């Protein structure tokens, strides 16, 4: 759980399967399935299904177009 | 009949001792008009309290008189108390002893001024200030257990064994619901939803209450939200605009277990409860582990009880049986306990009476109340 | 006497009668022309308020809207030698007029 | 009794507080002879005011002392007010306190001068200057809503909620009936009709009031007018000539929603109303959407409310309930509200008095009046 | 070498890393003709960017593709960037790493779109998105201090100590120069001056930039302006009209310290800086108090630094030494820091490269940059 927080927040697993030998095996020890070699699943904020164009109270004070 | 008023940082739970639930529950807010004029006929009251403030929030600045368990505006607090007695419970305080509550490790002046105001401006025949964790244990029907009480203002742990508190093992954490509301505001801007005003803080609090949940495995939920839209839920704002919220649903409550999310150098509620237990005598730890009692609104997130079990189990020795007690009415458990306490015949001598207040002054509250 | 006094340019052009009406057999040339000059001497709002109030008293006294007042002032000035104050007021207003930025059009 | 004088750009609506309708409604115009001579006894009267000017229109040049809600000719405005007091109401102004009106966001000298004249020229015992949108909301009975006021000079909307105005949300467009009158005589030249004099402008105003309407969908109405003669209406000029107008009937009012017709960059009244609402707190928007109240002559076009209903519904989120309130007494709502306001017992202390004026001067108006 | 493009809400500051000042500074505006026709063979275009849009402002509608720090028109942003690279810098973006900037607490889609367009449209070999306040500290040459950056769109505070930011203490107010320009437009109507078009908004911006100043004592200045004309200054409009402006000179920028002027329920910039410091660890507050560094055009008001010194000194304990750092070049300090940052050899491995992008996609920006 700590190791995956490092991958999530610090890019510990940036190099994917190119991770150096000792780190990879330590990760293999903690994560036996090897799925960590596929980096963390990062979300993308582009083209999100339903997030577009909301106008709050302060936003309503500028309102171009 | 005694009056039981649980003045939390967020909500005023008030009612009568012996009842199954508080008669009046309303926000602990005083609102004042921040806009101009302009019509004469409407009367234009200068200040609003509670539900009236909440409904008119569009044109008010909302102020909480209690910050992290501490009364910070005594004028507004007296407004909230006058509203509780005369407008909500419709009682004459001169006729009822009043049981108040407050979190442990509060400033001592806070206790004294509550006593002074109740006896001097409300002329209660008697009063009492209780500890919310102790009242929650009363409401659980137990005499042993460590209560994790988390409301709007502060989270605190009180370990109790056979009715005896271990005050050296009490843990207090000013990370509570309001800080989670503020954090959600911060991360809601990541999707373009910028809430700023106090009225909009109330909307964000509403979003938190019915969309946020605690993740059992934070990394797993993060991966799920990244790779799918199955965790995304929508919320309609008062003006009809719809916001869609994804991993912010479980990232907001996650702050309770990773206070470094909001820049707080403290351990999460799981490790604080475990640290409280370990500060207790080795011979009572087994019973505390099996009697973790959740209390307060901030413990109402879906999945928080199961997360606390996983977390406390990961810290404790494997042979310990960890049990998290999360009753459905844990939001009112504190008021429920006060209702039980004030009803007991054996408690009827514990009241601070007006005579004792007169001889001793407000300092009597320290001598006669934990 | 009046420093910082400003006028809205062209404010008086609407007030000028048509030339054909000027030929009317009952046209009041003195009152109509004094009305034009009165409109031209209206202080611009950008003039400081103490000056506006100060000058508006001067032009209101010398160029009143009311015909009764205008006829009253017309008589008093017939023996102006006994009205040194009017002499001073009229001299002050003549000095304002001669410095009016649109004096040429007014002429 | 208090006099109410709604001194609009186009019309003077004046009367006594407490009455349901103004007593004197006449054009806010001063007309002066522009022709010659030529008969003894027939020209001693220079200048005509109101209805008499409108009847002698053919030999006069007509001038409005108010343009865009701003008094531009104070000598003529005194004549208009003297006519209102002495000839239309038949009152001594020094015996009656006078409530008058103005548009929001006017020049401040406009209020100061009209206070000066009322106290120094008409010797009024007391006076007050109210905002026309606020008076319209008074007339509607409501205390919440966004009024769209559009008369002859200016169109403004003022959002009010529980009697509180949000001044940062006030909108002004210097686009009102007179601009629409001018546009109509511009597009009347397309059919060979030439109206150039001030008298002819008055008759074109009459044509606008009788034949112009707002098309629910402008493009379909243009297609209909282009494909058939069903939308043509005839109008008889004062000399017997008959003019017919087709799509000019709805192209003139369309300028309200498409100000680019007259070269203005501003947004239409529908979009301006929506922008005003969105400038308000997210909490009050739902009430504002349901309480769009129209007032003024320029809102008397047939189909204006339906068009506004449609246009605002297209801009707002689909879950909001848009309601346009267009009372049949729209044209006098402002005067009606002022009549209500001046007769309320709670308003009698808000008058500017002659004594306060003496002590403070004309600037007292900025302190006592919105 | 690397390109530095500090595209804020109001202006584009662009140039090469290592230079002392941006090479290309032009308004962040796209203008389109709002009038008709009419001459063939004229060098007419369907849109104009930057300085050319300002020149032909008279016949255009001017649109800002960025408002309150957020890119709201990505089509117009791409031609702003095309104008920057090809017409203003005369460079091929395909062979220059480009450093971009944005305000803190922006929507995350904003950075991702910026990254996507730079790699996919302009095919830059590498790029980086930095935080404007951090760049301002780079330009100041400090590694400690709380930056108040105020441009046209947003004001934000970023406290930094020994190069460590405390992101929980970052403040952001969507109240900056553009809001002040609109407020000056509003209060100019009090003197009869009307500005409603976008072109006239640019004129009012010019009036604000050279006549407005911050009052040390707002009530004292109000009394001074009310009693005298010593504070009234004149300004000649493009058509030769001369407008006189009095207390509006300091009322416009007073909105920074009293946001309630424009209906914002918010603390002024002085309180926001103090609030930001208090959210920081008690042990670093002293060094933050002495290192308040201003940046951005909206901090170029005369007397603003003195007002901040007075206001923060009144909020902090008397023993602390408040110091406001306002370099004369604080308008370009953000671009200067970007030029410094992009020229460091220690920075060259922090760029997001093209290979990084096409292996990860736009979201890479959130991992690589702040
Ligand atoms: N169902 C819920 N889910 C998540 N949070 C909740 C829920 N109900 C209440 N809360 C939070 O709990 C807080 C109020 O809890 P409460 O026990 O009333 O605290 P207090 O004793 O300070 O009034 C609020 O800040 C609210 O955000
Ligand atoms: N029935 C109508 N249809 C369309 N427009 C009208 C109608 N009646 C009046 N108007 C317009 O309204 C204007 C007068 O409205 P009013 O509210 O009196 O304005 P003000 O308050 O400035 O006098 C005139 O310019 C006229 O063209
Ligand atoms: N000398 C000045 N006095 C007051 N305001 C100024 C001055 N110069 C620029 N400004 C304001 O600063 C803003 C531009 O600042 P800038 O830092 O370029 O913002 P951005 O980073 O969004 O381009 C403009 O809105 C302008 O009104
Ligand atoms: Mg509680
Ligand atoms: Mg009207
Ligand atoms: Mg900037």
């Amino acid at each position: 759980e700590i190791a995956l927080q490092f991958a999530r927040e610090a890019g510990l697993t940036r190099l994917k399967g190119e991770t150096d030998y000792v780190l990879s095996n330590v990760l293999d020890g903690l994560i036996g399935d090897g799925s960590w070699r596929a980096g963390p699943a990062y979300e993308s904020y582009l083209n999100k299904p339903g997030v577009d164009r909301v106008i709050t109270t302060v936003d309503g004070l500028h309102m171009q177009r | 009949t005694a009056l039981v008023c649980d003045n939390g940082s967020g909500l005023v739970k008030a009612g009568f001792a012996g009842d199954d639930a508080p008669r009046a529950v309303f926000p602990s807010i005083v609102g004042r008009p921040r806009h101009q004029g302009v019509m004469v006929g409407m009367g234009q009251k200068d200040s609003y309290v509670g539900d009236e403030a909440q409904s008119k929030r569009g044109i008010l600045t909302l102020k909480y008189p209690i910050e992290h368990g501490i009364i910070t505006n005594w004028d507004d607090m007296e407004k909230i108390w006058h509203h509780t007695f005369y407008n909500e419970l419709r009682v004459a305080p001169e006729e009822h002893p009043t049981l108040l509550t407050e979190a442990p490790l509060n400033p001592k002046a806070n206790r004294e001024k509550m006593t002074q105001i109740m006896f001097e401006t409300f002329n209660v025949p008697a009063m009492y200030v209780a500890i919310q964790a102790v009242l929650s244990l009363y409401a659980s029907g137990r005499t042993t257990g460590i209560v994790l009480d988390s409301g709007d203002g502060v989270t605190h742990n009180v370990p109790i064994y056979e009715g005896y508190a271990l005050p050296h093992a009490i843990m207090r954490l000013d990370l509570a619901g309001r800080d989670l509301t503020d954090y959600l505001m911060k991360i809601l801007t990541e999707r373009g939803y910028s809430f700023v005003t106090t009225a909009e803080r109330e909307i964000v609090r509403d979003i938190k209450e019915k969309l946020c949940y605690v993740a059992l495995d934070f990394e797993n939920e993060m991966a799920t939200a990244a790779s799918s839209s199955s965790l995304e839920k929508s919320y309609e704002l008062p003006d009809g605009q719809v916001i869609t919220i994804g991993n912010e649903r479980f990232r907001c409550p996650e702050t309770l277990f990773q206070p470094s999310f909001i820049g707080m150098e403290s351990a999460g509620i799981h490790e604080t409860t475990y640290n409280s237990i370990m500060k207790c005598d080795i011979d009572i730890r087994k019973d505390l582990y099996a009697n973790n009692v959740m209390s307060g609104g901030t413990t109402m997130y879906p999945g928080i009880a199961d997360r606390m079990q996983k977390e406390i189990t990961a810290l404790a020795p494997s042979t310990m049986k960890i049990k998290i007690i999360a009753p459905p009415e844990r939001k009112y458990s504190v008021w429920i306990g006060g209702s039980i306490l004030a009803s007991l015949s054996t408690f009827q001598q514990m009241w601070i009476t007006k005579q004792e207040y007169d001889e001793a002054g407000p300092s009597i509250v320290h001598r006669k109340c934990f | 006497p009046f420093s910082g006094l400003k006028f809205k340019q062209n404010s008086f052009l609407s007030t000028v009668p048509s030339v054909t009406n000027m030929h009317s057999m009952h046209f009041d040339a003195r009152e109509t022309f004094l009305g034009v000059i009165r409109k031209a001497l209206e202080p611009d709002t950008s003039t400081p308020f103490p000056v506006r109030r100060a000058f508006d008293g001067l032009r209101a006294e010398i160029l009143p809207n009311d015909t009764i007042k205008s006829a009253a002032l017309k008589a008093q000035c017939s023996d102006i030698d006994k009205h040194p104050e009017l002499k001073a007021k009229m001299e002050t207003l003549k000095e304002v007029i001669t410095h009016h930025p649109q004096k040429e059009k007014l002429a």
